[PDB]
């Protein structure tokens, strides 16, 4: 059945957003950590 | 199931 | 009886249209990190450039 096989597909992208947001949310995380220091710098 | 973004727009931690 | 089989037709219908659109879903969403994530960017480049100062 052909709407069993894209469903796997669609489930199957859908994972790979799932993992490529965790990286990218570690990412957007590093920037805010780096701009407190910088803003935390002066500041003094 | 398959899952969505938490909202519908981007919202920052 | 076939209840059940007929049913399974109509959820497996429903889990793809809401899995497609999930997908696009995080097409809009990422987008928007990404604007979001540029302007951190540009945040951070003015403010190392500050505390060069």
């Amino acid at each position: 059945h052909e709407m069993e096989i894209q469903l796997k597909d669609a489930l199957e992208k859908n994972q790979q957003w799932l993992v490529y947001d965790q990286q990218r949310e570690v990412y957007v995380k590093g920037l805010l950590a780096k701009i407190f220091e910088l803003e935390k710098k002066t500041e003094t | 199931l398959a899952v969505g973004p938490p909202s519908l727009n981007y919202i920052p931690p």
